[PDB]
């Protein structure tokens, strides 16, 4: 932690692990983010390595903005653009949070076609007991 | 080159009236920060409802135009 | 304080319920890691599993 | 007339309470192997191309 | 300090008994109270014409409830018509109570 | 009793207090709730129980572990997911076991009332330790708050809490305590159980209608059984479809960081069902006299019996009765959200006025709507 | 003792029921039922919702004026003086 | 005296099939039976899968 | 059963299976292994318990931790030392408890 803190002037790099479900509103965060670094607005200072990014909280972040248009090539070869180099990580830091994620689903629809079947079969024999409660007729014949 | 689809779709949607109107009232503050920046003032927080409505149409457009 | 700006929702190709993931797109994803994010930000809990 | 499908299978099946458990069994036995290969397809065929199950046919084998 | 919202009481007891439902089922006042130990006593006392038709009350009425259902209206009670027969017993025994605990004061 | 086998072993003439116990014939679904939270108890222990072979109670190793669960055991992600959210499906359950229990008055029954008490008391101590255990960032402040504002005491305060902490913060040896109390503590819920289930079946349940039941019974076996098993079935949609599309919706608390001792975090809450008590706290600006409220919120449940004002059991005969007693349900729903609010001046006053009303209700209210009403009817 | 010899004592109450098989599971379930929710769900409904009524005025009240203190700073004050 | 008791109609819950007072009930018993019990082991299906 | 104090609450009665549970008359003293074998029992659960608190299970943590026990735990010893022969003490009991199962018989329940 002390080699990571001192190149990066004070600042701490986060792990990006889980990152997507730690920080608030979803991998939108990270996207938009990335997306965003604007001028400053008159009459605001900052340090020299914060820069001013409206979503970040304090709105001063000493990570350089990394991304240009095409800084890379890609195994594809599809062109490469600030906006979709962007999208393309924010997909797969949503993989590395829940890698289960593809797999899971599977289930929530098979549950439902499963589970479309019970719920009336059930409700159907419960009133089937039942019915002979709900056919009952009282009368009172006193000799009274 | 290749310009972005980004930047692209950035300015048609700024294009629209709250866009535009909000973003008056950032020359309105600046302008006025111009004469007044001595004064603690800052249109940061005006800045920031310029973005909010901007990004709102943004979001539908360019997601699409992506690949 | 700051005014906490909120990101509008984009679409996502997984957005939906059933919607699933793109592999394609990923392997993108991860090669933008091991170019950029490997400067400081690191990823423990992963294998090459 | 003949009896419906119901009043025949009662009195095949439902009728001793053994094959009335039996049919049970072998009944979700084939149910299982038919029901589950169903559900993929119908999930699989909305996600098409996002998956290495096509993708991987890009490079599989080189 | 009640006179004319007293004129207006008997618009909201004498017609409260309205907004309670009890009237609706085919029960009194009197059969819904609830049983402490005077009741239990109080009970005991009660002729049969009288006991049995609390009986068949309650015995019609909780059925009703499973059934989630509700006498035609027609058939409801009235509240012209209200059987007290409970008070004249049920007095006696909180009476006669209370002279035992008093007369074990000392 | 000839060759029936229910005498043969005598456990199963123990096993006639299930199914010849006779029951009311009218009973709403809302009496379900009392299997449902039975199920949602077993449920746990299992479920929470494989999650304990692989767990491992350290400073350096815990956070690790739970990683290691989700990422490498074979299914393990399921039951994690199946424990935590086990958990919020059982309070869920729990207060409307309690709101059917005032709505119509069952509390008449005096001690399976309070052993009642005792045993929702005994619950959110258990669901708090365990919400220590993954040691995670919201874990680590949100057990310093609780624990240190109980040093409140005069005298023995400051003692009393660095004993259970075992030295003075809460590094290691606070956590391991609180995995070896976290594990035992479920089976004595199990135990008392067996005893609050115990002094009904002498009594027999109260019926909706707030009336003696006798004449009017039913065999427990064909008809009920059918019934929870059919609110048996009910629940795992609700709580499989929790679980399974929307893990951390209802897993409100987004911290999955390491703890750090010198970070704190700018918002600091416990999960959902707690923060209601922990919005009666902020309204006192004494702290001392701001814990007892805390302590006497639940409490007061216990002295409800002693309020008992009328001669009619139900509320659902008793109008007014009745219209008190839903303006207390969105008292407590307001305290929830007001909470989970910061402590800014829209907000500040707010949570003062609500926390009287709510004594107010139960306190004052209540007792007095049943002496105007025995009036109106010339009772 | 025993539980359902002795519960209590009844007279001349007569009772009919019809074996599960010969009626149906059904009687009518849409046509008859449909009308019996309403008039049940009237009953209550006017005890009922007007507390909750209360509850979300509140809660948008409060959220407005929480946010015109906070996000608008130029608001009392604003940046002259 | 007693036997003024008459028996109240059952007609609407009944089902048709066995509608008729001048028919056997046998002849409709082998299936009407049958369908309840098709309803119960189809049931008892899903919970095993 | 006037203003007997084990009727009220139920759970006395119950409690009644003890107290006066009728016995025979001669009994040795090799009968008391039946209550020695719940004594014996219950001191583990405590003794057992108090162990937990510091007792952590890991391959590379177990052996040390079992170390900080003896060593820096306030009565750390002691305890540590109850559990384990408070084993061998559970056992010398149940075999006994066996014993006199056999030999006068009581098999035949
Ligand atoms: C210049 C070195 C560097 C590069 C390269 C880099 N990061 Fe950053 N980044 C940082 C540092 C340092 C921080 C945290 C600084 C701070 O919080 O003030 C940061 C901030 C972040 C944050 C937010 C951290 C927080 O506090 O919430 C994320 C997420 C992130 N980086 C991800 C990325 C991604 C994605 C890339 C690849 C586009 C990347 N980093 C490349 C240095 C870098
Ligand atoms: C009423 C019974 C129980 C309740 C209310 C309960 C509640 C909880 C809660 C709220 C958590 C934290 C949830 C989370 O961290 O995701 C938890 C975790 C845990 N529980 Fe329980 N639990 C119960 C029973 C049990 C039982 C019987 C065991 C062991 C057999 C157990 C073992 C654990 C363990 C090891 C953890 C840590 C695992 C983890 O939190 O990821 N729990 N429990
Ligand atoms: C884990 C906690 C609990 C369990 C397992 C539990 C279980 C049960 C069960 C199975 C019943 C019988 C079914 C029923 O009467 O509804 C019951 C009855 C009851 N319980 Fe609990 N309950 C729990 C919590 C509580 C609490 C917290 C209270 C009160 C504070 C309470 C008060 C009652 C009452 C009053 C009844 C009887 C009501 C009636 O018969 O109409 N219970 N409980
Ligand atoms: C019939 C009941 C029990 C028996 C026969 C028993 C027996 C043992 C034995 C033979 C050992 C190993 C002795 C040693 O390593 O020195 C042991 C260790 C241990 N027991 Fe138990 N035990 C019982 C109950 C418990 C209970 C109830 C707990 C927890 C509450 C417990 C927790 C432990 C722990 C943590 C250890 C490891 C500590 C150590 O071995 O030094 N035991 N027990
Ligand atoms: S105790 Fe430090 S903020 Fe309340």
């Amino acid at each position: 932690p002390e080699a990571a803190r001192a190149a990066n002037n004070g600042a701490l790099p986060p792990d990006l692990s889980y990152i997507v479900r730690a920080r608030h509103g979803g991998e939108d965060y990270v996207f938009s983010l990335l997306t965003g670094y604007c001028e400053p607005p008159t009459g605001v200072s900052l340090r020299e390595g914060l820069y001013f990014n409206p979503y970040f909280p304090g709105q001063a972040i000493g990570m350089a903005p990394p991304i240009y248009n095409e800084v890379l090539e890609f195994d594809d070869g599809t062109p490469a653009t600030m906006s979709q180099v962007a999208k393309d990580v924010c997909t797969f830091l949503r993989w590395a949070a829940e890698p289960e994620h593809d797999h899971r689903k599977r289930m929530g629809l098979k549950m439902l076609l499963m589970m479309g079947l019970l719920l009336p079969l059930v409700y159907a024999m419960k009133r089937h007991k039942w019915s002979v409660l709900k056919s009952r007729k009282l009368a009172y014949r006193p000799p009274k | 080159e290749l310009v972005d689809p980004l930047t692209t779709v950035r300015e048609q949607c700024e294009q629209l009236e709250k866009c535009v109107k909000a973003r008056e009232r950032l020359e309105l503050c600046d302008e006025r920060v111009s004469s007044r920046s001595q004064t603690e003032e800052d249109c940061t927080e005006e800045l920031l409802d310029f973005l909010h409505a901007r990004d709102h149409c943004v979001a539908h457009k360019l997601f699409n135009s992506l690949k | 304080s700051d005014l906490e700006l909120h990101p509008p929702s984009y679409p996502w190709s997984h957005r939906g319920l059933l919607s699933s993931l793109d592999h394609t797109s990923i392997r993108r994803g991860f090669q933008v890691y091991k170019q950029v994010c490997s400067s400081c930000h690191s990823m423990d809990y992963v294998a090459y599993r | 007339v003949a009896p419906t499908l119901t009043a025949r299978l009662y009195s095949l099946l439902f009728r001793r309470t053994s094959t009335f458990a039996l049919t049970i069994v072998v009944g979700a036995l084939f149910f299982e192997r038919a029901f589950d290969q169903g559900a993929d397809a119908i999930y699989e065929h909305i996600n098409e191309g996002k998956l290495w199950k096509h993708i991987k046919h890009k490079y599989e084998n080189k | 300090a009640v006179s004319a919202s007293s004129r207006w009481l008997e618009g909201i007891r004498k017609w409260y008994y309205n907004a309670a439902g009890f009237n609706k089922l085919g029960l009194m006042r009197d059969d819904t109270i609830h049983e402490n130990d005077d009741v239990k006593e109080a009970i005991r006392r009660l002729p049969e014409n009288l006991y049995n038709d609390r009986v068949f009350r309650i015995k019609r009425a909780l059925d009703l409830s499973m059934r989630q259902q509700i006498l035609p209206k027609e058939q409801w009670t009235k509240y012209e018509e209200d059987k007290s027969y409970l008070e004249p017993y049920l007095k006696e025994v909180i009476r006669e109570r209370k002279e035992r605990e008093e007369w074990a004061k000392k | 009793m000839t060759n029936i086998r229910k005498s043969h072993p005598l456990m199963k003439i123990v096993n006639n207090a299930f199914i010849d116990l006779p029951a009311p014939s009218n009973i709403s679904s809302w009496w379900n709730f009392g299997s449902l939270l039975g199920i949602c108890l077993i449920l746990q222990i299992l479920t929470g129980l494989f999650l304990a072979m692989h767990y491992t109670s350290d400073t350096t190793t815990a956070f690790s572990s739970v990683t290691h669960i989700c990422r490498d055991v074979n299914y393990g992600w399921i039951i994690r997911y199946m424990h935590a959210n086990g958990a919020s499906m059982f309070f869920i359950c729990l207060y409307m076991h309690v709101g059917r229990g005032l709505y119509y008055g069952s509390y008449t029954f005096l001690e399976t009332w309070n052993i009642g008490v005792i045993l929702l008391l005994t619950v959110m101590a258990t669901a708090f330790m365990g919400y220590v255990l993954p040691w995670g960032q919201m874990s680590f402040w949100g057990a310093t708050v609780i624990t240190n504002l109980l040093s409140a005491i005069p005298y023995i305060g400051t003692n009393l809490v660095e004993w259970i902490w075992g030295g003075f913060s809460v590094d290691k040896a606070t956590l391991t305590r609180f995995f070896a109390f976290h594990f035992i503590l479920p089976f004595i819920i199990m135990a008392i159980a067996m005893v609050h289930l115990l002094f009904l079946h002498e009594t027999g349940s109260n019926n909706p209608t707030g009336i003696s039941s006798d004449v009017d019974k039913i065999p427990f076996h064909p008809y009920y059984t059918i019934k929870d098993i059919l609110g048996a079935l009910l629940l795992i949609l609700a709580l499989m479809l929790l679980v399974l599309f929307a893990p951390d919706l209802l897993g409100d608390p987004d911290n999955y960081t390491p703890a750090n001792p010198l970070n704190t975090p700018p918002h600091i809450k416990p999960e959902w069902y707690f923060l209601f008590a922990y919005a009666i706290l902020r309204s006192i600006p004494n702290k001392l006299g701001g814990v007892l409220a805390l302590a006497f919120s639940i409490l007061i449940l216990a002295l409800i019996p002693l309020l008992h004002t009328s001669k009619q059991r139900s509320m659902m005969f008793r109008p007014l009765s009745q219209c008190l007693f839903w303006a207390l349900v969105a008292d407590l729903l307001t305290l929830t959200w007001i909470g989970g609010q910061p402590v800014e001046h829209p907000y500040i006053t707010i949570g003062q006025l609500a926390s009287v009303l709510y004594f107010l209700l139960i306190l004052v209210l209540m007792p007095t709507a049943g002496t105007i009403e025995n009036k109106l009817l010339k009772w | 003792g025993r539980q359902f010899g002795h519960l209590t004592r009844v007279r001349h109450v007569i009772t009919y029921s019809l074996s599960p098989f010969e009626q149906r599971a059904f009687p009518h379930y849409f046509s008859k039922g449909i009308p019996n929710v309403l008039r049940r769900t009237r009953a209550c409904i006017l005890r009922v919702a007007p507390p909750f009524v209360a509850f979300y005025l509140v809660y948008t009240w409060g959220t407005q004026e929480f946010e015109k203190s906070k996000r608008k700073n130029p608001a009392a004050y604003e940046n002259d003086r | 005296s007693h036997t003024d008791i008459k028996v109240p109609d059952f007609s609407d819950y009944r089902r048709p099939e066995v509608l008729d007072s001048t028919k056997s009930s046998k002849e409709s018993s082998e299936a009407r039976k049958g369908f309840s019990y098709l309803v119960t082991a189809t049931t008892t299906v899903g919970v095993a899968y």
